[PDB]
RNA sequence: GCGCCGGAGCCUCGGUUGGCCUCGGAUAGCCGGUCCCCCGCCGGGGUCCGGUGCGGAGAGCCCUUCGUCCCGGGAAACGGGGCGGCCGGAAAGGGGGCCGCCCUCUCGCCCGUCACGCACCGCACGUUCGUGGGGAACCUGGCGCUAAACCAUUCGUAGACGAC
RNA sequence: UUGGUAAGCAGAACUGGCGCUGCGGGAUGAACCGAACGCCGGGUUAAGGCGCCCGAUGCCGACGCUCAUCAGACCCCAGAAA
RNA sequence: GCGGUGCGCCGCGACCGGCUCCGGGACGGCUGGGAAGGCCCGGCGGGGAAGGUGGCCCGGGGGCCCCGGGUGUUACAGCCCG
């Protein structure tokens, strides 16, 4: 049960199943994708160990 | 809120003999004796003085309706000594 | 907001990005209270957006280093000021405590307003945390501990540790 | 001249309210009442001991009634003293509230 | 193997729940002195809630109906039935280890234990009201209070006289202590060193 | 486990018995030696895992422990009978051990007796 | 009824938790249910609940608040150390904790002292009974 | 032919692996002593002394088991061991101990000297309560016991037939 | 969001369900909350729970509020104000 | 002997590698180049008042000591800031 804009944006980040993750570089086109899926994800700025 | 200490002191004359065992205060004076218990109250009825000439009632950590009890026990031991000293005597008239 | 753990106390100064119309725009500093830095900067964007014309598409944060107590052994009467939202309106306030940390007071507070008013920490602000003196204090409860030679006994010591035998020979004691 | 095992009581299967799992048991080891306490018992051999109508042969004895199911303590369970298990032969539910022996032998002292 | 439990100052809904569990593990249990089990909240709340129980009678043939027992033995028993899976074989059987009596008849030359968690002193504040399943039973038509009293009175008379003797027993050991303690110097100073007396 | 400490054999026809340690063989098994006299246990192997170790250590630095008693010499053959080879191996390996057990204050009423469980007396609590 | 007080002065033993089994003084009653330290016996100036601390009956005199050097000259003055080794309290602390020390080979050598200590008394308990009978003729 | 008292095997049902022989109860207060004294029939208060995070503490108390032989030390010398007075006890009555004897050992309980005992060759149900419950039969003596019920026939204080 | 005092009533927009669909949870059940399924061994979880019934607080879990002769105990939900 | 194939039924141990849950020792960086506290009333130098130490009187109870008030800035205690 998922709204048809969000299925398209989660596809484009290749997150197609639960508890899956990806690297993503940042800019304006990259954040405003991540405000449309911002109750299906968790993201943050990773370190040299993570 | 929870008021830390509360107390009051009753003091006997040159006439009467009182003591206790827990909170069950006995009294004998010039015309009888009387036992009254108070074992339903949570207090410290400590006696003090040489020739035991004052009772004293504490009540640590209390809310509103248990600092009430302090003076009501303080004024039940008043009607035990005033009845054993002088003694009680109601009167009444027949009406028609 | 959730008021989890204890609250830290934070300094988070936050100006706006210098647009070219006049070279330098003003800085604006605030004591926030929060358990981590993520809710010490995004909750700070709810208080500054109401005073100035300042949301988040133009707006940076310069500092967010934790502030510490500096008499964290000493007892202190705090005088905290409150604002809160009822079901039927809105209210301002003054509200006192005792602790050893500016932070700890605020925390104590969000737990009292939970108890006497069924207010949840998103209907609740601290407008002015302020340390206060002894004879100045107004309210009854916190006054009575202004007694140097304090002498109270711990009377009816309700017993803890009740599944340590589980069954036993002795009925317990409760006066120590 | 005495006992060499510790007493315990099979007290249901591993389960949540409405579906039960039969490949794991749930023992209440005697006098052990937190987690802290239950390192000892881990890995250590265990036995359900019983008695059918006919004669089973033994090793070190004559052919008689008495038989066993054999098993193994695996990990702690909960907050309060309890323990999980894994016998080779899945247990009867007759044995619920009846005795089992944990041994002392594969010791780590 | 068998547990005995003076339920004096022991609460209704709880002992219940601590007892029922022992039972299901396989212990056998005996409660005794049910005419002292108490219940929190004041007697006109324990008489009403109890009365209104009486009212549930199958309307069309009341013989079959919800069987209301009266005695403080059968009452406690009922509230332990309530916390057991009683229409299965494993419940039915677990009730057979439970055995519970009036007065303290037989099972009285025994040390009998106490649960401190379901204990009144521990569990209720001292400015709160409470009933006795004793009186409560005698004010919903129990027909033997004053007999289970007069019997009991008897047995405290006969406890005192035993206790009496078993202190004097202690008056010819604690003295002998002193009438041997020079010629038991080395079997009295080699226990100390691990701590089984002092 | 170190040489000379006290071991509790927990499994064979001897079980619960107080038995002394001598030397780990190169098969990895122990040498649990009873002083045949006191327990009723001779030269034998037992297996690390089925032997509790104990806090008591009378020293076994200065005596003699034989070589030819090596791990195959124990290994099985086929009314097995105690031949006249294992009778100077019996009393000479143990009469060097026996002057150091009786010298301690009251230790030869304890190797002889057997340990066992009772109640209040739980494996997980006590130190032994 | 009351004789042991939360008294600016008191020493309390510590029932449980972290600094368990250490004495520690009183300094600063914050609150209704939490006070504020113990310098000779390895405890750091820090607030503490009351639902952990059992009262001993030692009170030492310093002002109602002072730092860790002025409480040094009020605890090294009464000499609390010495005087909490005599306490009948702390011998039933060290004739209880000597039982958790205890080995196997001690348990059993205490057991042979306990089998020839209540045979002499067990003999001498019967020679005071059958002489009490002798009197009352 | 049933039933009390004192050897040799078979079917069958399974559970368990040492005992606690007891004040009355307070909880803002207990417990133990000996009590000089006053009221009671051995007993209750009062007075004085210990102790109180129970140490006269269920954070407790008891019993404790590889076996024998020779020689000493301690403890015991009022002990260990197996025929009879006489009471104990009713709420759902316990395989209770005081007093003679037939008798009987110098052992039993702790620390030593004296060696021997399937030493079965590294391993699983191992050790009890147990002479356990239920019952087909076989005994061997000892003490001694030959009834009612169902029905049919009759009554009418009863009845549809059964019951009474 | 239109009619109707309102209806578990008549009628339309956007998305997502049910019908065709079992599984944890809400005692109870087409639509509500979690997650969508080949046969099984270890491991950790969601939403929900941790007195007994029933897996899991048998933590020396924190600070307050409340007595009821009709107390109180969880999204849709199943009793009500001036 | 050297190579392959496995045991009649029931069993134990050892070291190797994949996956998990745990337990224990040590080491560096940061900050307000952490915050506070510790030890030589730190050594000279002023000020301030209370949850008033000395002491001085008044009240109020006993064998020279506690209890209930007032006075006021170091005396036979402490406390906050250069």
């Amino acid at each position: 049960g998922v709204s048809p804009k969000v299925r398209k944006v989660l596809q484009l980040l290749r997150l197609r199943q639960i508890f899956n993750g990806t690297f993503v570089k940042l800019n304006k086109a990259s954040i405003n994708m991540l405000r449309i899926v911002e109750p299906y994800i968790a993201w943050g700025y990773p370190n040299l160990k993570s | 809120m929870k008021t830390i200490l509360s107390n009051q002191t009753v003091d006997i004359p040159e006439n009467v003999d009182i003591s206790l065992k827990g909170r069950t205060v006995i009294v004998k004076g010039p015309r009888g004796t009387l036992r009254r218990d108070f074992n339903h109250i949570n207090v410290e009825l400590s006696l003090l003085g040489k020739k035991k000439k004052r009772l004293r009632v504490d009540k640590w950590w209390g809310n509103r309706k248990e600092l009430a009890t302090v003076r009501t026990i303080c004024s039940h031991v008043q009607n035990m000594i005033k009845g054993v000293t002088l003694g009680f005597r109601y009167k009444m008239r027949s009406v028609y | 907001m959730k008021a989890s753990g204890t609250l830290r106390e934070y300094k988070v100064v936050g100006r706006c990005l210098p647009t070219p119309k006049c070279r330098t725009p003003p800085l604006y500093r605030m004591r926030i209270f929060a358990p981590n830095h993520v809710v010490a900067k995004s909750r700070f964007w709810y208080f500054v957006s109401q005073l100035k014309k300042m949301k988040k598409s133009s707006g940076e944060i310069v500092y967010c280093g934790q502030v510490f107590e500096k008499s964290p052994l000493r007892v202190k009467n705090f005088g905290i000021w409150l604002r809160y939202d009822s079901r039927s309106g809105t209210h301002n306030m003054y509200r006192e405590y005792r602790d050893l940390t500016t932070a700890g007071a605020v925390t104590q507070c969000y737990r009292d307003m939970g108890a006497r008013h069924r207010a949840r920490a998103h209907s609740i602000q601290i407008m002015k945390v302020e340390e206060i003196a002894a004879s100045k204090c107004r309210r009854p409860a916190v006054k009575q501990f202004h007694d140097s030679k304090i002498k109270f006994p711990l009377p009816h010591r309700v017993l803890r540790r009740q599944h340590k035998p589980r069954f036993t020979t002795k009925r317990p004691n409760t006066f120590f | 001249s005495g006992r060499l095992w510790c007493k315990a009581i099979f007290a249901g299967y591993k389960r949540g309210l409405r579906n039960q799992r039969e490949h794991t048991a749930l023992l209440k080891i005697e006098g052990v009442y937190a987690r802290d306490e239950t390192e000892f018992y881990l890995g250590k051999r265990c036995a359900y001991v019983y008695k059918a109508k006919n004669n089973t042969v033994t090793p070190g004895g004559k052919p008689n009634k008495t038989r066993v199911i054999w098993g193994k303590v695996t990990r702690a369970h909960g907050n309060s003293g309890m323990v999980r298990a894994k016998f080779r032969s899945n247990l009867p539910a007759k044995a619920i509230g009846h005795r089992i022996r944990v041994m002392l032998y594969p010791s780590r002292i | 193997q068998v547990l005995v439990l003076d339920g004096r100052g022991h609460l209704l809904g709880r002992l219940a729940a601590i007892v029922a569990k022992q039972v299901l593990l396989g212990r056998k249990v005996v409660v005794v002195r049910c005419e002292g089990i108490n219940i929190s909240g004041n007697f006109y709340r324990n008489k009403l809630k109890y009365l209104a129980f009486l009212r549930k009678r199958m309307n069309t043939n009341p013989s079959r109906g919800p069987y209301h027992f009266r005695a403080p033995s059968r009452i406690f028993w009922r509230t332990v039935r309530g916390m057991l899976p009683h229409k299965t074989k494993r419940g039915q059987a677990a009730l057979d280890r439970l055995k519970v009596f009036d007065g303290i008849p037989p099972y009285d030359k025994k040390k009998r234990m106490v649960v401190p968690a379901a204990l009144k002193v521990v569990r209720l504040k001292p400015t709160r009201k409470f009933a006795y399943l004793g009186r409560l039973a005698h004010e919903v038509g129990w027909k033997y209070q004053a007999v289970t009293a007069t019997l009991e009175e008897k047995r405290k008379e006969k406890a005192k006289i035993h206790y009496r003797k078993k202190k004097q027993l202690m008056r010819l050991r604690k003295q002998a202590e002193k009438n041997v303690e020079k010629k038991i110097s080395k079997f009295t100073d080699v226990l100390k060193t691990h701590g089984l007396l002092v | 486990i170190t040489p000379g400490t006290i071991l509790i054999i927990l499994t064979g026809r001897h079980r619960g018995k107080r038995v002394v340690f001598l030397k780990q063989l190169s098969s990895g098994l122990l040498l649990v030696t009873g002083p045949l006299s006191l327990n009723r246990v001779p030269l034998r192997r037992t297996h690390q895992k089925f032997v509790i170790a104990t806090s008591t250590k009378i020293d076994i630095s200065g005596v003699k422990i034989p070589k030819h008693l090596t791990d195959a010499y124990f290994k099985k053959k086929k009314k097995y009978e105690i031949t006249e080879q294992r009778k100077v191996d019996q009393k000479a390996v143990d009469s060097q051990i026996l002057p150091k057990i009786k010298a301690v204050p009251q230790l030869q009423g304890y190797l002889r007796s057997v340990f066992a469980l009772t109640n209040g007396v739980y494996p997980h609590k006590l130190v032994f | 009824v009351f004789r042991r007080f939360v008294e600016v002065g008191r020493v309390a033993y510590v029932s449980f938790g972290p600094h368990a089994g250490k004495l520690v003084a009183i300094v600063d009653v914050i609150d209704q249910n939490r006070a504020l330290d113990g310098p000779c016996t390895r405890v750091r100036r820090q607030a503490m609940p009351f639902k952990c601390m059992q009262l001993t009956d030692f009170i030492l005199k310093f002002p109602h608040s002072a730092r860790q050097k002025y409480v040094r000259k009020a605890w090294e003055k009464a000499d609390i150390n010495t005087k909490w080794a005599a306490t009948r309290w702390a011998k039933k602390i060290e004739a209880r904790e000597r039982k958790a020390k205890m080995t196997d080979f001690d348990r059993y050598k205490v057991m042979k002292a306990k089998k020839m200590r209540n045979r002499i008394i067990k003999n001498e308990v019967k020679k005071l009974q059958r002489a009490a009978l002798l009197k009352a003729s």
